[PDB]
């Protein structure tokens, strides 16, 4: 019946009064009427945050809380988790630091976040690799909290996939900037895709050493987690161009949407609890109640949180505590050195924007591509025949080649989408053999403007 | 030249002892000290820590487990508040593995090994005693998960894997359904990892199932032999204990010496920023905090009371002394001492459960060999049996009898049917070969068909990318 | 079969020399360098797996 929404009023200038007016007055006709108490925090100091949350728990008897700050500090999530565990109030961090997800939360705690766990980042990484036929890669990690979990999850997903990846050496830099074992370990990377996993500060040194070693170029693609691109406004000079990364959606689905989704989630959970339990939950009298030991005789809100539907989208939460359907937009360091979206995580699909890799150029001193070629083809004769990707292990499996066509969207719509297909045949085998012998790389694509070719009005076609 | 330090202790007497110890450390080689006792309310306790130590601009917080036996009572609020400013806290007598994850606790150095590190000791006990097939009972907590992960990642190096890993739920009083599964295994050595109540429950459940008899060996963690478990533990438990693990005094002295050494090393370095004077109104990471934590995690203190104090990468003490303990006549008895990468036994006798004085290998040969078999025309005929219980007795053309087996399979071959595990009679080529093998291989076969009725390929799991065998 | 001939004028600690020396997939190498440069080339190859 009472929902508290707390911001840091730093990245939210207009939301000082906009949060108060934006409520579920017309969003939905929920069976329980809730009032939104909007607060702005000058600073997210630990003692100050403790006092503010305790006052909000005492005054107005809030049944929940939505927290989002502009601080990049990661301890805010921990503090929020601890407060939720002790005070017994559901707390969600919509933006900033609270966004970051802790590996393990206390079982008593009822803390939920909108971020994406490292498992989801790894799985979208592997989806990116699958959608671009990057089946050879060399995972490398530094000594950072959570590296073991990331490595184990990557190895397990490698071992339990029908795609069949050639996962090579998995290097662990025991000491950054050592330049004794790091160099000899990195020199073994003959692959074309590298899953760097390091801190923002250590990744700069790692990438600089890689450039000073020959691991940066056209044939090398670095896929990188969000924690290395946490601040998209600070791009170090050592970051190579066209470096793939996966993060949350900074651009779309902002505050005006994050806080709406959080309030809707809390209201739906409360409605589900009311449907299951006739009595409404009662907030704790005070956090400073050392003398009286409290409890939760009524069932907590995790089950309600799980099966939650709001405004069409399914904002459910996993049993562990991660969002079932995160945003997880894929970004790439553009040639102008500015992160840009090249795919937004879908329901359960990559939904990549570039059907054919852009082949982004790294630092301006790199050589031009004298081996990569673009080849045009017609899928009419039995020498070149197209075929859809196989259902199991969706890819070009045995003798086919990635082969993109330009299919017009709908029938009358002028929009055209580059779909990736697997085209094979006699000429495709000739091309494969030629590539093997002449030692070049190709980017096959079918022609759209007509047949093999005819001189029309002194302009060549096909 | 004042360098402050903070500490949260269990009682005022320990606070006075800590003040005396820090004074002795200062006299050995300009350094202040403050203390504050624990508080019941975690939120109020953290607020007091924040407003007392942080207002005094401490450099490190010596935190120790309280007298009351409550998990995560002392460290979690102090650890969170200090890690907000990246102030490195020093745990003293908290062995929970949740603090070994630096992702949650950004700065937490402790002078005792976690409960998960006991996994390594198990490997040593498996090395000298030549045990390779083990079963592992683990609770569904972060402690049990961490212990399992450490044991698995240390056993995979030796190209060995646990026979079975059985999970728990933190509070269930009925685990016999899982001990039933534990029965039908060749491995007869159990490695427990659970709290005192869960250890008592599993002891009570295993006592009624005769898992405490001869031929069984139990390896049990430090906290699963103390308290109620010690009352219910069967004779022959190979438990572990820490040397001066509960001795708060030695840990306090060793930790204050290490912190003094680290401070002396740090102040000789380049420009160092003071810790924030006030907890309130400050939201900046102490820039020299990570550097101080790094120098703490690498400082070596070979003159400590509890031996050399070296921290590993995770930020926990390495090379700690573990004392083995065998339960004899409901009384723990010292057996051996493990220091690092080597376990040393003594002249004291080791009586395993059941009173055996040998080194019982837990690899029951069983020789049951439950056998599956698909119904194939020329190899394995399958036919319904008679009402008398056994199938009829056919004969070959040469007058020899035909060997038959009591096949256990599903009558309804139609897909999407309520399969009934009824005993047919199956016989033929493969059955004759099985009879020959059993006669020569000492087999005691229990032939039974497959519910699927298929030879089985690698089929993708429904709505997933994982391979599966049917 | 003679292939992947390599000639490096970009020295030994640079990136061009590393990427060019990585191309040697053969099991036999016909090195030709000065005595002073030979030790550096062989040290770079040893730190690379050749
Ligand atoms: C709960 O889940 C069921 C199916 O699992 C679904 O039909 C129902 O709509 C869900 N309830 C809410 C409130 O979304
Ligand atoms: C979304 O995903 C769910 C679960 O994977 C699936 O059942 C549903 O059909 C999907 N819907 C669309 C439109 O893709
Ligand atoms: C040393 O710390 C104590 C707190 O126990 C404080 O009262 C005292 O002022 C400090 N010493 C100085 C001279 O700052
Ligand atoms: C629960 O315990 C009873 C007696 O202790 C036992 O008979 C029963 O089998 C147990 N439940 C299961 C699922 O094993
Ligand atoms: C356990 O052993 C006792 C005595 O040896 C016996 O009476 C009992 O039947 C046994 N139970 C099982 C399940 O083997
Ligand atoms: C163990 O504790 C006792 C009293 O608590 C103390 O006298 C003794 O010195 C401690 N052990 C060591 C090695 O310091
Ligand atoms: C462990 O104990 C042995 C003898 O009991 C001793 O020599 C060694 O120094 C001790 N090590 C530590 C770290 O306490
Ligand atoms: C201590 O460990 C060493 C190896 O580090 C080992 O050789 C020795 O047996 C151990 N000493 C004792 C008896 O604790
Ligand atoms: C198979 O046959 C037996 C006896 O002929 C019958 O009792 C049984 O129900 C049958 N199986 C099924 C699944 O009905
Ligand atoms: C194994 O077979 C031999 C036959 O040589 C027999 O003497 C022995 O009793 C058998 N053992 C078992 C356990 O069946």
């Amino acid at each position: 019946l009472n929902i508290a929404v707390m911001l840091g009023h730093s990245h939210d200038v207009t939301e000082r009064e906009l949060r108060t007016l934006w409520g579920p007055e017309q969003a939905a006709g929920l069976p329980l009427d809730v009032n939104v108490v909007a607060l702005l925090m000058n600073r997210t100091d630990p003692k100050s945050l403790i006092t503010h949350v305790c006052d909000l728990m005492s005054g107005a008897r809030i049944h929940g809380l939505v927290f989002g700050d502009d601080t990049d500090q990661e301890a805010v999530a921990q503090m929020l988790d601890f407060i939720s565990s002790h005070t017994f109030v559901p707390i969600l961090g919509i933006h900033g630091g609270a966004s970051m997800i802790m590996a393990d939360k206390d079982p008593t705690s009822t803390f939920f976040q909108f971020g994406a766990s490292i498992q989801q980042q790894a799985t979208v990484m592997l989806k990116i690799m699958q959608d671009y036929d990057w089946h050879v890669f060399s995972l490398v990690t530094t000594i950072f909290p959570g590296y073991r979990e990331f490595i184990s999850f990557v190895k397990t997903t490698v071992d339990n996939s029908f795609v069949g990846w050639d996962m090579q050496n998995v290097i662990t830099l025991d000491t950054s900037f050592e330049d004794a074992k790091t160099q000899v370990q990195l020199k073994k990377i003959h692959s074309s895709v590298i899953l760097l996993y390091c801190s923002k500060d250590e990744a700069v040194l790692i990438l600089s050493e890689a450039r000073s070693l020959g691991l940066t170029g056209y044939d090398f693609f670095w896929i990188v987690p969000s924690l290395v691109s946490g601040n998209t406004e600070l791009i170090p000079k050592e970051f190579p161009s066209g470096l793939i990364s996966v993060s949350y959606d900074d651009w779309d689905y902002s505050l005006e949407a994050r806080v709406r989704d959080g309030i809707g989630i809390l209201t739906t959970a409360a409605s589900s609890m009311l449907e299951k339990f006739s009595y409404i939950p009662e907030a704790k009298a005070s956090c400073y109640g050392q003398m009286e030991r409290p409890e939760v005789p009524m069932h907590t809100l995790h089950p309600f949180m799980v099966n939650v539907t709001w405004d069409g989208k399914d904002l459910s939460f996993t049993e562990e505590g991660y969002q079932v359907h995160p945003r997880l937009v894929v970004i790439v360091l553009n040639k102008d050195r500015e992160w840009e979206k090249v795919g937004k995580w879908e329901n359960h699909t990559l939904s990549l924007r570039h059907a054919v890799w852009p082949r982004y150029k790294s630092f301006s001193d790199c050589e031009p591509d004298d081996n990569h070629l673009s080849i045009v083809t017609l899928e009419e004769a039995p020498f070149v025949i197209v075929e859809d990707i196989d259902p199991l292990t969706e890819t070009c499996v045995r003798n086919t080649v990635p082969c993109r066509k330009f299919v017009k969207i709908n029938n009358s719509t002028n929009e055209g989408m580059n779909v990736k297909k697997c085209c094979k045949g006699f000429c495709i085998d000739i091309l494969k053999k030629l590539s093997r012998t002449v030692k070049f790389t190709y980017d096959l694509y079918l022609v759209t403007n007509g047949k093999h070719g005819k001189k029309v009005n002194n302009v060549w076609n096909g | 030249k004042i360098v402050n330090i903070g500490a949260v202790l269990s009682t005022r007497k320990h606070e006075q002892m800590f003040r005396e110890a820090v004074n002795q450390a200062n006299k050995r080689h300009q350094l202040n000290a403050t203390s504050v006792t624990h508080k019941p309310n975690a939120i109020q306790m953290a607020l007091s820590v924040c407003e007392d130590l942080i207002s005094s601009q401490v450099y490190a917080i010596l935190v120790s487990h309280p007298p009351t036996p409550n998990d995560h009572f002392t460290p979690t609020p102090v650890s969170y508040t200090a890690g907000f400013y990246r102030i490195p806290v020093l745990g003293l007598t908290t062995r929970m593995s949740i603090y070994s994850d630096k992702s949650i606790h950004l700065s937490f150095l402790r002078t005792v090994p976690p409960y998960s590190h006991q996994s390594s000791v198990w490997f040593e006990m498996m090395r000298v005693y030549s045990w390779n097939h083990i079963i592992l009972l683990v609770s569904d907590d972060h402690e049990g998960r961490a212990a399992q992960k450490r044991l698995e990642t240390l056993l995979e190096e030796r190209e060995s894997k646990a026979e079975k890993v059985l999970q728990f739920d933190p509070g269930t009083k009925n685990v016999t359904a899982l001990l039933m599964e534990a029965k039908e295994l060749e491995a007869r050595v159990i490695i427990l990892s659970a709290s005192e109540d869960d250890a008592a429950t599993v002891y009570r459940a295993a006592a009624m199932l005769n898992m405490t008899g001869s031929g069984y060996v139990w390896l049990v963690g430090e906290r699963e032999i103390s308290g109620n478990a010690l009352r219910y533990a069967p004779d022959g438990i190979l438990g572990l204990q820490l040397i001066n693990g509960k001795n708060e005094s030695a840990h306090i002295s060793d930790a204050v010496g290490v912190v003094a050494q680290a401070v002396h090393e740090l102040l000789e370095k380049e420009n160092i920023t003071d810790p924030p004077r006030g907890c309130v109104g400050n939201t900046n990471i102490w820039k020299t905090g990570p550097l101080f934590k790094r120098v703490l995690m690498s400082s070596k203190y070979a003159d400590g009371v509890t031996g050399r104090v070296e921290f590993n990468e995770d930020g926990d003490r390495k090379f700690a002394n573990y004392s083995i303990m065998n339960l004899q006549n409901r009384k723990l008895v010292q057996v051996g001492i493990y220091n690092g990468t080597h376990v040393i036994p003594n002249d004291r006798k080791i009586i395993w459960p059941g009173g055996e004085t040998e080194k019982p290998r837990g690899y029951q040969m069983s020789t049951r060999l439950k056998i599956v078999t698909i119904h194939q025309e020329p190899f394995v005929y399958v036919k319904p049996t008679l009402s008398d219980g056994t199938c009829k007795e056919e004969f070959t053309v040469n007058g020899d009898p035909v060997k038959k087996v009591i096949c256990t399979g599903p009558n309804d071959t139609s897909p999407g049917s309520p399969r009934h595990t009824v005993p047919q009679c199956c016989y033929g080529f493969c059955i004759d070969l099985l009879i020959k093998l059993a006669r020569t291989m000492n087999f005691t076969y229990e032939v039974h068909l497959v519910a699927d009725g298929k030879f089985g390929t690698q089929e993708r799991v429904n709505n997933s990318n994982k391979k599966e065998w049917n």
